[PDB]
RNA sequence: AACGCGACGAUAACCCGCACGUAGACGUAUAAGAAUAGGCUCCGGCCUCGUAUCCUAGCAGGCGAUUCCUCCGCCGG
């Protein structure tokens, strides 16, 4: 990136390097995506979360007793 | 009337306050799952059948899922949720019949001798029991179609650690 | 002072039958709003010339905006400030994107470093160093230098002031 | 067994009355709701029913629990404290006591 | 974020004396139970001789007739130095103030019922988040030892034994995290992937 | 310390009559240490962030199944 590059040069560098793609792969955006899915959970959706975590942990408890 | 007015009790001024209908909130659509906040059915997850006049809502459980019968509740005493169960197949004519306000509103030896005694709890009417069954039979069939909706309506809402209602969405 | 603006104030003496069509003076004034820009115009003008508010009128007031408030310019401000001894000249330099940001940083600098108030500072000339190698202060030349790149050691996290207690100890590496 | 709670209220504490330095007005009471930090979060709790439950050492209605009911009227400060009005002003000894904020009346 | 807890225990290590005291005193008057742990590891800003000057000026103030009654009782322990700072921020002459001081508990070191609990920290009084890097600071434990505290070696020996028990606990905690990750990967093969697809979308 | 604390020795089980059942619980769940011009770790990697992690469905939580070896509690050793 040159110093003092205007909006045209920075836009062409963003598209060439594809920094929208590598931002999505960053651990910070995965954290930001997960926490956005927190707040979108409705009351019914939070109940299915409780039910499926119960179903998931039944296997994880079983495997831990095996280990 | 019959009596000439015996005292200086004056008739009131003509009051210009006209009764205009109550517009409910946009969330209060028929089929919306509600959360009861007060009463003996506090914390129960019910469904809304029809929005009635002056801020009250007609509500059923259904009775075979959680245990709340055909009841009226106040709109302000209810949290409305985003989940809506299909009303297809539910008799609208029976809903209009139970929406009538009289459906829920309504000296001797025996009179003296039950004084001070707790009156026995009245067993349920056969008309109300049959009216419940004619409504919930299509509701429950629609409820069974969507996964985990029946267990969701059987369960009770509760607040846990860190649950902030000013950010939670229903 | 706050969101300062820069105003062009045109004023003149009131016209007279003996002296029609007067001299029509002009000054550039850094003021928060219009009513102090007019007040600071008549303050300076009565200091230089005989013309005063009762015998004069304001011809025009127009705000002036930056040509390019999105480019970074090095600014040199010559100022004259009054202390308990007398009047002294300074040439200070600051790095901003606008002329009102130049004098905003000037008043904060002179107040912090020399305890100077607004009524003691006289903004003599504000110039934009159009070409580099005319920067003559060591702190600004330090920022102008080639392929400049610095880290940010000991960045304190922004923890909310109403979160009184926290479980994990904070880190200062971000 | 359910092994669940029955909490349909939001916890809060009774901080003090409304006051300057040397002038206190007990008709209005300052409440710190658990979780609210701003005026924007406090705005959700305006016009909500507020209860202060306590004990008696004498059964009056078959129970030893007496309740004073009120409502949250307006926010207070920048830190999320609300100020509430009760039918009878809260004692003074309850500075720091638990206060229940109900979720009704509701506009959700 | 404005949480309400039964008893909150604060690790005093790396904490400024007065800035922790003003937070604790505001919490105590709000109705929160406070337990302060490792008061000898608290920090005071400035240099050490300034703190040594200030306590010797405090040690200069005594009542004439008899120091048993009415005299300023000079406490040489780190916990009571912190207790003096909190008490000055409390209207202790009133009944509300004394009830708030009853909600406070201060200890030198980490006693056995409180080394099993989770010690929280106050970011508004931490030295590394508040003090400028070049500036000097002192420790209350070395202030108290050079003014009359006689239990510094006792506390240091008791803290050494707590680290050894803590180090063995962390190895077991490390092993339990091993077995949980091994079980989670193994149970994921038989975990009905319609469930895991829905949980991933929901955030979990 | 006469309104600070500890160890120890010996005590008060009967029978007759009668007076009453929270300076603030509501999931009152969560132990590394240490550094903060560094640290943690499956040795792959990870760290602004507790916006986390466990628990949370059932007449204030019934009865009987289908079905499951998971979690909780009491006694011992």
């Amino acid at each position: 990136l040159p110093r003092g590059a205007r909006t045209g040069a920075v836009k062409k560098a963003w598209e060439a390097y594809g920094v929208d793609a590598k931002w999505k792969e960053t651990n910070w955006a995965k954290k930001q995506l997960q926490q956005e899915r927190r707040q979108s959970l409705t009351d019914f959706d939070r109940f299915k979360v409780m039910r499926l975590k119960k179903q998931r942990r039944f296997e994880e408890r079983k495997a831990l007793a095996k280990i | 009337q019959k009596w000439y007015p015996a005292e200086d009790e004056a008739q009131p001024k003509k009051v210009r306050k006209a009764v205009r209908p109550w517009t409910p909130r946009k969330s209060l659509q028929p089929g919306t799952v509600l959360i009861l906040l007060a009463g003996r059915f506090r914390g129960k997850r019910v469904v809304l059948l029809k929005c009635l006049d002056q801020g009250v809502l007609l509500v059923t459980g259904p009775f075979k899922i959680n245990g709340v019968p055909l009841r009226r509740v106040n709109a302000r005493y209810v949290i409305a949720t985003s989940v809506k169960v299909d009303l297809t197949g539910v008799d609208q004519a029976k809903i209009d019949e139970v929406a009538q306000p009289k459906y829920f509103t309504a000296a001797s030896e025996e009179a003296f001798f039950k004084q001070g005694e707790k009156p026995q709890k009245k067993p349920v009417s056969s008309t109300r029991a049959a009216d419940q069954k004619a409504i919930d039979k299509a509701l429950i069939a629609n409820i069974k179609k969507v996964d985990m909706l029946a267990s969701y309506l059987a369960s009770s809402f509760s607040l846990r650690k860190g649950d902030k209602p000013h950010l939670m969405k229903f | 002072m706050g969101r300062l603006q820069e105003y062009q104030v045109i004023g003149r003496h009131l016209p007279t039958e003996a002296n029609p069509n007067p001299a029509l003076y002009r000054m550039r004034i850094f003021a928060p709003n219009e009513v102090v820009a007019k007040s600071r115009f008549w303050y300076f003008l009565r200091g230089l010339k005989k013309v005063k508010k009762a015998t004069g009128e304001i011809v025009s007031v127009n705000v002036i905006s930056e040509k390019h408030p999105l480019k970074v310019k090095n600014f040199g401000i010559w100022l004259r400030y009054d202390s308990r001894s007398g009047t002294h000249n300074m040439y200070k330099e600051y790095r901003e994107t606008s002329r009102v940001a130049a004098v905003e940083a000037m008043y904060a600098d002179m107040a912090a470093r020399h305890r100077a108030r607004f009524r003691s500072i006289h903004i003599l000339k504000v110039v934009e160093l159009e070409k580099t190698e005319d920067v003559k202060r060591p702190y600004i030349k330090q920022l102008v230098a080639k392929n400049l790149s610095f880290p940010l050691p000991h960045r304190v996290p922004k923890i909310s002031t109403k979160k009184i207690f926290s479980a994990k100890r904070p880190s200062t590496f971000s | 067994p359910s092994e669940a709670g029955h909490r349909l209220y939001v916890k809060g504490r009774h901080l003090s009355y409304q006051r300057g330095r040397r002038n206190t007005h007990p008709k209005t009471s300052l409440i710190k709701i658990e979780g609210v930090d701003d005026t924007a979060a406090a705005n959700f709790y305006l016009g909500k029913r507020v209860a202060y439950v306590y004990r008696a050492q004498k059964e009056v209605r078959g129970t030893k629990i007496r309740v004073i009911w009120g409502k949250i009227t307006r926010p207070h400060g920048n830190s999320g404290v609300v100020r509430a009005k009760f039918t009878h002003p809260l004692p003074a000894r309850s500075f720091g006591a638990s206060v229940r904020i109900m979720l009704y009346p509701s506009s959700i | 974020m404005s949480s309400f807890e039964s008893v909150v225990v604060i690790d005093g290590k790396g904490h400024l004396l007065g800035r922790l005291a003003s937070i604790v005193a505001k919490q105590l008057l709000s109705g929160q139970k406070i337990v302060v742990v490792r008061c000898e590891a608290l920090n005071i800003s400035g240099e050490f001789f300034r703190a040594k000057l200030k306590y010797h000026a405090y040690l200069r103030k005594m009542t004439r007739y008899n120091p048993t009654r009415g005299g300023p009782f000079h406490f040489r322990a780190p916990s009571r130095i912190f207790y003096k700072a909190v008490r000055g921020m409390i209207p202790h002459k009133t009944a509300r103030g004394a009830a708030a001081l009853e909600r406070l508990k201060v200890f030198e070191g980490v006693p056995p019922p409180y080394d099993k609990k989770k010690k929280m920290v106050v970011p508004q009084a931490l030295r590394v988040l508040r003090l400028q890097p070049g500036r000097k600071y002192c420790t209350v434990g070395r202030l108290s030892h050079e003014v009359g505290w006689k239990y510094q070696d006792v506390v240091a020996r008791l803290e050494e034994r707590r680290k050894a028990k803590g180090a063995a606990y962390y190895e077991r905690k490390k092993l339990a995290a091993r077995q949980l990750s091994e079980a989670k990967k193994a149970a994921a093969a038989k975990v009905d992937p319609k469930v895991s697809e829905a949980l991933a979308a929901y955030g979990y």
